[PDB]
């Protein structure tokens, strides 16, 4: 409703019930209902009035979506028209690539907050899940510089494919 | 006064805001001549509408 | 939890309140000194709900309500921690701060800019709770940063005075010290760890910890004044007392202490860092301690008191007990902040004279300010069931019964000693004995605002430690069996201190002469640290920016080797080729020269 | 410095108390 | 500071007051005017601490330059109001 | 002397002949239309009109684009099984390396 | 870019045609008008820059130069009002032309979207900048300051014409844009390091690097206010925003041709700040000042990582704001006291409380305190410099030991102590001088709220 779940997920609620074993008042307990009275009711009608306004005067927007186009690698060489349309396709990714890394080292933040004293054991899936969506970012984005383009990507994966390659050669040998 | 010496000593206060508007005429007469790949980029090609003739001017 | 939220930023907006009420005037003046603790004693209230939310549930949680600034990767939010050192710590900087506010109303009653003192007292009090609230490096830095302006501005208060202002500037010099370490530990933590919040930092835990631990370990030097750092404390007395008891006593000193209390995740891991800041905190509760026993301006032996005490938090960091040493933060609060009012009620009626030379005979002529002074020294010293006594003597315990360096562990007993030394000193010299002040005093300490400001601390420096210490969720295993002779180290080393003492100031009313050594000309000159280290660091980096970076570079080789020479040649050519005579015997020879030369060595013909 | 109780000053002698 | 302002009367009382209560002057003959040295037989080294006398009754210091050159309780009293901003 | 020359002129205080001088100018009747425009057109029209338009800018770089973009992104590619970002840039199908 | 030029153009015939006694209330006026239009240059994007034409584009590096150039001259007319009151009325509006020239060449210097018009809109403002130091200063000495300005940034200059001529031949455009996609490497040769060089020292020379620095302590000091803020405002940062620019076309050969750069600029951070604690004029404190705060964006240029691009836009904007507040500031006791010694007048606090409260803004700006745009930019700086090598933390930090002394000293000594006795024409503050401050200090201030508008294009 608020925001997707699917996207930043939250684990289920477990609140212990009161058993008190005692005879003084709570003050906390008599606080949340002077607090209910005086704050979260008038705070909420207030809300609502505004509320109705908006239903009257209902409009949209829309999320803007990028068609899809050839890359750097399917461009000739000093063909600016082509090289043009792939370096923007390259740059607007780029930006969604940085926003997936905030994603993620939100859930991984998130989690330790929320388990207290148990953040070691049981966030270990997120921080799992961080390293590995770092360790590909940081491959393919990493040590370009500040005049980071297409071109100089493209010529970071065909070094590190050398890279590889060359492993295989020497990995497959014995 | 009356349309005199009111009018000597405070035309200039069209000259800048003239000029803003003569300025921000020619930029459009510019985007004119640069309509080479109008609705033509593999970005923002479509078709056109049945009361729309350009996507933008 | 929506009420926790709530009530939580309530209590920092209220504190900004009066300051934008100062800006567009919409109120009354000749008020807003009782304007601006009134809004202190409400946010006081308030602030304690969430605090007993956190007493009965231990219930915790962090606010990001906006979104500043996206470096890429790196989010810059607006986040504050509500925790268990976030949610102790504000009530006590509250009620300490109430209780300093009133007392200013009457100390500095017949200043003409009360108004812009208490304005400034005020953002204070709202930095040191953006640095203790902060949940991310670069929002602790804006607290950081902001306590040493306002230490700044009301040291240097009177600022027709010569020496505030060398004291003013003093705290800033050697604070922006402690910031490189600050600066450090957040270029490694970015460019290792990719963060800044507190909540990654933890949850990858590094492992090579040493170089940003050392950094932070810097930056706690300066701000707490440890050794290395120490002078500027005891010089920000030249400011008002009411900033004294505020700022440098209770509640600014100890910024330094609680950064790397927030760290204790990654120093519970590393035990070299333990040992530096075991060490560092050692040697300087022992030499400011003994600083103090020989000082006479009342003000400067609580002074070095609270670098005592201080460097005794340190120690306790150092020795992998983060909760304690954040427990005698709390406890310290109380009873440090009562001597300075108690000190500062006494020089108002002695007419500004800080001499402990020049008092006496005041136990009589003024109970309560001698009732508070002497509840403050036994809370100070360590007396059994005070506030002082709850986090002292568990700090002494957990010291002797650990693996700790040997002499480190020495000088924390011995500092201890002196402890009870400069305390029964400023009792003896201030409220026995005969008075030595002028014949004509006003001795009058019967307005209202004193005795009831006084009177809440007092209340405070008594069961303070008390509630806290039985409130407190449990954090570790306290070490409760060990040797008698080693639970009972601080009560041995108090009362032989206090006897010692005792005997040391009997002998000065004997008709003997007196002997000056060594150790007391080293105690009173603060052990030469701020006559050579004042007089020789100034000296030559000033000497250095006029002789060589100034004169000798920039006015006179650096126009030599360009603007000069360059210049000097073509002058030099300009003559040449103009010393003509104008004889046409000479021109046309030189065209014969040019003709032969254009066929002989250039074969220009060809 | 301002309200309270008033305690005229005495001339070397205890001060006045309430 | 909440202190009783200062008076000509308030001065002039004090100083002799002080004098008073030292051996080596006879209260009968002390008027305003009476000479520490030629009026009185009192050797400069007695000035010292008839000065230092004074300066611990006011406490506020007098420098050399200028406390040497009093040589009248009347020149004390015209010093202090002087140095203290006193008119009436 | 050395030649005829004027004395070095004394300076002139705007507050003798206008008490109520704003700095401006000698003429009382300019010098007021001077802190109008300064004041009016300087803090109520740039700063005060100025922040509320860079206030409120039409999503300034598609920042919010990529965050609303990348959210999508990461929907998709957790619920499929893929990974959550790849290794490589661009597709290996149509690069070839130079052996 | 027509729509922010013409309307500069025309505030020439403005000012020739108005009255007499109004010349400053319209320039004044209208000049203001011409800065809140340029707030529509932020229409920029994540991917792509403003190509208006073939001719001017404007990005987000341009962007918020051009809106600090446009608010300047508003400021540079409030400021002149005084020393001007009694000159000429023909010469005082040819003065106020060579502001609106100035401007005029400025404006198309950062759109400039093809290289060779950027260099001669950018060598052209040397003549109006020229003019106002030698005929409008005070001393005997700006004859000599226009002389060491001039070939100072000549000398520099034209090598770097040969230069883009050079890639033009070599390359076939030197439109910004084409040289994005026809950028080839720069192999490691003794032609190229004298191309390297040939591009860059015009830069570093304005910029200035520590070494060629010996004409901006003449230039600053001795011209007027209104070329004193001009000067360290914007005049800088054409040089910064050239390298930021002439570095596309100058790799891989910029990773090893930067050594003898970086390490004259790390070490001159302390040499000049360490200066401006024994400088006996106060306007010469705030020229020093200015260097020592361009060598930061000298190192960040020249290390290459977003950080320090996205610190070093900010560094140029925060340094543009702040040291002109000083000129201003500083100039306002010149203007009383008729000297620019700094220990002549001391307690002006108790005679000027409010300017006293500038004072205090302005030097904690400078010092970069927390959380103003000068920390963010300098902070920018120190994060990606570490990660070049630990040891420049060392540097980095010594100097904001030194800076936080030179900026509180300067407030110390002339607005804390005991007034001079025998200065008595401290009038109070003028309602110009306050407003004055204002438009420095609150622009300054607010954009702490919205930094992102100023963290170059690399954000
Ligand atoms: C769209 C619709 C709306 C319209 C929008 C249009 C926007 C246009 C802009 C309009 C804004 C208003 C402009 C001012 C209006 C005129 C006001 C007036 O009449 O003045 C009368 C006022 C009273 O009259 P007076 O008694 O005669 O004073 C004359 C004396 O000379 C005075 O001498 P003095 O020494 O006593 O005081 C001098 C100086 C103060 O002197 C000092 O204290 C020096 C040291 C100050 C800095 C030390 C702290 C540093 C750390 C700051 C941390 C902040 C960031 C925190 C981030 C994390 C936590 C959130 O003055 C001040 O700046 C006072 C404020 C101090 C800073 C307050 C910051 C904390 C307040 C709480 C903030 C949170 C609010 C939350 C609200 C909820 C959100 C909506 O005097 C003045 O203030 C004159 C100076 C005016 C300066 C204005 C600029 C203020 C900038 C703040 C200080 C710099 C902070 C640096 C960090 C920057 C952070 C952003
Ligand atoms: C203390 C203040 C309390 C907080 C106030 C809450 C409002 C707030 O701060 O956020 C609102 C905004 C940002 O908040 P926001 O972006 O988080 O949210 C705003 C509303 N929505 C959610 C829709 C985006 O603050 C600003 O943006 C201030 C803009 C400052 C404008 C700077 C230019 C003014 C000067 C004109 C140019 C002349 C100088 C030239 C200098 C060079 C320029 C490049
Ligand atoms: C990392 C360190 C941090 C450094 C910070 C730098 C210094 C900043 C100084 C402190 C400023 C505190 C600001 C606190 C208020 C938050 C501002 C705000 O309200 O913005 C709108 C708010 C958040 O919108 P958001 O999308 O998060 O902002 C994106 C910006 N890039 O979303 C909203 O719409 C809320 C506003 C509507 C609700 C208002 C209800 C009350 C209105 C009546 C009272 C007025
Ligand atoms: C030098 C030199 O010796 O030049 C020799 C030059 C060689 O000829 P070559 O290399 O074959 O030229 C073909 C180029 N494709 O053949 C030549 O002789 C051409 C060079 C002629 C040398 C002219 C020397 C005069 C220039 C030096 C002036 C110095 C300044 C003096 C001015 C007065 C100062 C007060
Ligand atoms: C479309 C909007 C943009 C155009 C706005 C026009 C520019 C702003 C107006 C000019 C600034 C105000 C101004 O110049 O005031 C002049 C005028 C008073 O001038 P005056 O009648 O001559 O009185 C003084 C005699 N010495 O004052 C007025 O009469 C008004
Ligand atoms: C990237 C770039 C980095 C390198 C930058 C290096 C710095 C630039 C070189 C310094 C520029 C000169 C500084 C100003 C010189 C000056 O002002 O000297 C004044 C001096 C005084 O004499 P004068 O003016 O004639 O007497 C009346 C005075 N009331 O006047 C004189 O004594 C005569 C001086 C004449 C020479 C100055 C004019 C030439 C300057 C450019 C150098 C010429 C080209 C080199 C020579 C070519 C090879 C022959
Ligand atoms: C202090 C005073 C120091 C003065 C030092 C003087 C340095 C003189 C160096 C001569 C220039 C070297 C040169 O000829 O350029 C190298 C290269 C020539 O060979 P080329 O034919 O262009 O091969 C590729 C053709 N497609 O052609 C090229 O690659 C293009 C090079 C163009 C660079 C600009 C012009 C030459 C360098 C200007 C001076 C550089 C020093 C600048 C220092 C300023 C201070
Ligand atoms: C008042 C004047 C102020 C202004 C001064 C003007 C600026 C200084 C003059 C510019 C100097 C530029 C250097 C030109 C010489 C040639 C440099 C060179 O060719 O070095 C090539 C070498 C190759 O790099 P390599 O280490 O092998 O690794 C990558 C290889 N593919 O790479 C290297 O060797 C490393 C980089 C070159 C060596 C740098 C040594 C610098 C020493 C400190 C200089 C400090 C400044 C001195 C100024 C004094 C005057
Ligand atoms: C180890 C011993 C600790 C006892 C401390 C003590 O008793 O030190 C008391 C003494 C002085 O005593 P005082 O009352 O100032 O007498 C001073 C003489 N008068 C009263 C005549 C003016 O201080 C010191 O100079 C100690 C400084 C050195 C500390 C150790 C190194
Ligand atoms: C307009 C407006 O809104 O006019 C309000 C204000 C004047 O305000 P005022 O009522 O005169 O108070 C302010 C003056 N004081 C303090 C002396 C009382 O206009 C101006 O200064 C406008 C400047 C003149 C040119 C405006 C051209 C607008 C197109
Ligand atoms: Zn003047």
């Amino acid at each position: 409703d608020s925001w997707d779940k699917d996207v930043y997920p939250e684990p289920p609620r477990r609140t212990p019930a009161p058993s008190p074993q005692t005879s003084l008042p709570n003050p906390i307990t008599y606080l949340t209902k002077a607090f209910d009275l005086l704050v979260d009711r008038p705070v909420t009608l207030v809300r609502e009035f505004i509320e109705r306004q908006h239903a009257k005067n209902k409009y949209y927007y829309y999320h803007r979506e990028f068609r899809r186009v050839p890359d750097i690698t399917e461009c000739q060489e000093k063909d600016v028209l082509c090289m043009f349309e792939a370096e923007m396709q390259w740059r607007r990714d780029y930006k969604v690539d940085q926003e997936i890394v905030n994603i993620i080292q939100e859930r991984l933040k998130a989690c330790q907050q929320r388990e207290g004293e148990s953040h070691r054991q049981n966030c270990a899936k997120e921080l799992e899940q961080f390293t590995q969506v770092v360790k590909a970012y940081q491959d393919r984005y990493h040590d370009l510089g500040a005049h980071y383009s297409a071109r100089k990507c493209l010529a970071k994966q065909k070094q590190r494919m050398l890279a590889e390659r060359k492993a295989a050669k020497e990995a497959a040998a014995a | 006064m009356n349309l005199l010496q009111v009018v000597r000593d405070h035309w200039v206060h069209v000259l800048v805001p003239m000029g803003f508007v003569f300025g921000y005429y020619l930029d459009r007469k510019n985007d004119e001549k640069l309509t080479a790949f109008r609705n033509k980029s593999l970005l923002y090609k479509r078709e056109l509408k049945p009361n729309e003739e350009v996507t933008w001017k | 939890m929506n009420m926790f939220s709530s009530l939580s930023l309530v209590t920092l907006l209220l504190l900004t309140m009066p300051i934008m009420m100062m800006s567009f005037n919409t109120y009354k003046p000749s008020n807003y000194p009782l304007y601006v603790k009134t809004a202190i004693s409400y946010a006081f209230i308030t602030s304690m709900i969430p605090t007993m939310m956190f007493i009965h549930s231990g219930q915790e949680l962090i606010i990001s309500n906006w979104h500043w600034l996206t470096i890429q990767t790196l989010k810059l939010s607006l986040s504050f921690k509500m925790d268990y050192f976030s949610m102790m710590f504000i009530p006590v900087a509250l009620f300490v701060t109430w209780s300093i506010m009133e007392f200013s109303m009457w100390y500095m009653y017949s200043d003409p800019n009360i108004n812009k003192f208490f304005k400034y007292l005020l953002l204070f009090l709202i930095t040191m709770l953006i640095l203790v609230t902060a949940n991310n490096l670069f929002q602790l830095f804006i607290g950081w940063e902001g306590v040493g302006i306002m230490s700044f501005l009301l040291i240097g208060w009177w600022y027709g005075r010569a020496d505030a202002n060398t004291a003013a500037l003093q705290a800033i010099l050697y604070n922006r010290i402690g910031d490189i370490g600050f600066i450090l530990a957040m270029a490694w933590f970015l460019t290792n760890l990719n963060t800044w919040d507190l909540q990654q930092i933890f949850m990858l835990n590094p492992s090579d910890s040493n170089m940003p631990l050392i950094g932070l370990a810097l930056a706690a030097t300066g701000k707490s004044a440890q050794f290395g750092l120490h002078p500027w404390l005891p010089s920000a007395m030249e400011g008002p007392t009411p900033v004294s008891a505020l700022l440098h006593s209770s509640t600014m000193v100890v910024a330094g202490i609680f950064l790397l209390i927030r760290f204790y995740p990654l120093t519970e891991n590393n035990k070299y860092i333990q040992s530096i800041t075991l060490c560092l905190g050692a040697i300087t509760t022992l030499f400011t301690a003994m600083c103090a026993l020989t000082q006479n301006d009342i003000k400067k032996i609580i002074a070095f008191s609270t670098s005592s005490q201080l460097g005794l938090m340190m120690v306790t960091i150092g020795i992998n007990q983060p909760y304690l040493a954040f427990l005698h933060i709390c406890t310290h609060a109380f009873f440090k902040a009562m001597l300075f009012m108690c000190s500062g009620s006494i020089i108002h009626s002695l007419n500004d004279e800080q001499d402990i030379r020049k008092m006496g005979g005041l136990f009589k002529a003024m109970p309560f300010t001698t009732t508070a002074l002497i509840v403050g020294s036994l809370a100070l010293t360590g007396m059994p069931f005070l506030t002082g006594f709850y986090s002292k003597d568990l700090i002494i315990e957990a010291a002797n019964t650990s693996y700790t360096n040997a002499w480190a562990l020495l000088m924390t007993l011995i500092a201890t000693s002196f402890t009870a030394i400069y305390s029964t000193r400023i009792i003896f010299f201030a409220l026995l004995g005969q008075p030595r002040f002028p014949t004509l005093v006003n001795i009058n300490e019967n307005n209202p605002l004193l005795i009831n400001s006084i009177k809440r601390l007092l209340i405070g420096s008594l069961f303070a430690g008390y509630i806290i210490s039985n409130n407190i969720p449990p954090t570790t295993i306290p070490q409760m069996t060990m040797p008698y002779y080693l639970k009972t180290t601080a009560l041995i080393v108090t009362i032989l201190g206090f006897i010692l003492a005792l005997e040391i100031s009997n002998m000065t009313k004997n008709l003997k002469y007196h002997y000056p050594s060594n150790a007391f000309k080293f105690s009173t000159l603060l052990g030469y640290f701020p006559t050579i280290m004042h007089r020789l660091a100034p000296y030559m980096n000033l000497s250095m920016s006029q002789k060589s970076a100034s004169s000798l570079l920039d006015l006179i080789w650096l126009e030599a080797i360009l603007p000069k020479t360059i210049s000097l040649a073509q002058m030099k050519a300009s003559t040449l080729v103009t010393n003509q005579k104008g004889l046409i015997k000479l021109y046309f020879l030189s065209f014969l020269i040019t003709i032969l030369i254009s066929m002989i060595l250039f074969n220009f013909h060809e | 410095a301002g309200g309270g109780a008033h305690i005229e000053p005495r001339y070397r002698q205890f001060p006045q108390l309430t | 500071s909440d202190a009783p302002p200062l008076t000509l009367e308030g001065i002039k009382d004090r100083v002799l007051y002080v004098l008073k209560l030292y051996d080596k002057i006879d209260p009968e003959k002390l008027s305003v005017n009476s000479h520490f040295m030629k009026d009185l037989g009192l050797d400069s080294l007695d000035q010292v601490e008839i000065i230092m006398a004074m300066e611990d009754e006011f406490g506020f210091e007098i420098p050399d330059i200028d406390a040497e050159k009093l040589m009248c309780p009347q020149e004390i009293v015209d010093y202090i109001a002087d140095k203290k901003d006193v008119y009436e | 002397l050395r030649w005829q020359e004027d004395p070095e002129p004394e300076d002139e205080n705007l507050y003798e002949k206008n008490p109520d001088s704003h700095g401006y100018d000698k003429d009382p009747a300019v010098d007021i239309w001077n802190m109008r425009v300064v004041f009016f057109f300087g803090f109520s029209i740039v700063l005060v009109l100025g922040s509320t338009f860079v206030a409120y800018l039409p999503d300034y770089r598609m920042q919010e684009w990529a965050r609303r973009e990348a959210e999508r992104l990461v929907k998709y590619r957790e619920a499929h099984g893929l990974p959550i970002m790849e290794s490589n840039c661009f597709d290996p199908s149509k690069i070839q390396l130079p052996e | 870019m027509l729509k922010y030029i013409i309307p500069t153009i025309m505030l020439m015939p403005l000012t020739w045609l108005s009255k007499n006694n109004m010349i400053w209330v319209n320039s004044t006026a209208h000049s203001l008008l011409i800065s809140f239009t340029s707030l529509l240059l932020m229409n920029q994007f994540g991917d792509n820059s403003l190509n208006f034409s073939l001719l001017f584009f404007s990005d987000s590096l341009s962007t918020p130069l051009l809106i600090l150039t446009m608010w300047l001259l508003p400021l540079m007319l409030m400021a002149s009002q005084h020393h001007l009151s009694k000159e000429n009325l023909t010469r005082k509006k040819l003065f106020i032309t060579m502001l609106i020239s100035l401007q005029l060449f400025l404006i198309m210097t950062f759109t400039a979207m093809e290289l060779i018009l950027f260099y001669i809109l950018f060598e052209a403002t040397l003549v109006p900048t020229l003019i106002i130091i030698t005929r409008w200063g005070n001393q005997t000495e700006r004859l000599n300051a226009g002389l060491y300005f001039l070939f100072y940034t000549l000398a520099g200059s034209l090598p770097l014409l040969v230069a883009l001529i050079y890639i033009q031949n070599t390359v076939g455009s030197l439109n910004f844009l084409m040289l994005q996609y026809w950028v080839q490497p720069v192999h490691n040769s003794w032609s190229n390091v004298f191309m390297w060089l040939a591009c860059m020292m015009a830069f570093m020379v304005k910029m200035p690097l520590y070494g060629l620095h010996l004409w901006l302590p003449k230039a600053h000091v001795e011209a007027p206010i209104a070329g004193s803020m001009v000067l360290a405002a914007v005049l800088l940062k054409l040089g910064g925003y050239g390298m930021l620019r002439i570095t596309l076309i100058l790799n891989p050969m910029t990773d090893f041709m930067a050594y003898p750069f970086i390490m004259l600029s790390l070490w001159g951070m302390i040499m000049t700040s360490s200066i401006c604690l024994r400088q006996t004029d106060l306007k010469s404190l705030i020229a020093y000042s200015s260097v020592s705060h361009m060598a930061l964006v000298i190192v960040a240029i020249l290390i290459q990582t977003p950080w320090s691009y996205m610190g070093a836009t900010a560094l140029m904007i925060a340094h543009g704001l702040t040291s002109s507040m000083l000129f201003c500031l500083a100039n306002s006791n010149y203007e009383r006291i008729h000297s620019r010694t700094m220990i002549l007048a001391r307690g002006l606090q108790t005679l000027l409380p409010l300017m006293a409260t500038w004072w205090l803004l302005a030097s904690l700006t400078n010092l970069a305190l927390p959380p103003t745009i000068n920390l963010i930019g300098e902070l920018f700086v120190v994060m990606s410099t570490f990660s070049w090598s630990n040891i420049t933390i060392i540097l980095m930090g010594v100097n904001m030991v030194i800076t936080a002394l030179y900026s509180l000293y300067m407030l110390i000594m002339t607005q804390r102590g005991k007034y001079t006795y025998h200065i008595n024409n401290i009038s109070p503050s003028f309602t110009r001088e306050n407003a004055l401050m204002s438009l420095h200090i609150l622009p300054l201030l607010l954009l702490t709220l919205n930094p992102k508008i100023i963290l170059g294009p690399l954000y």
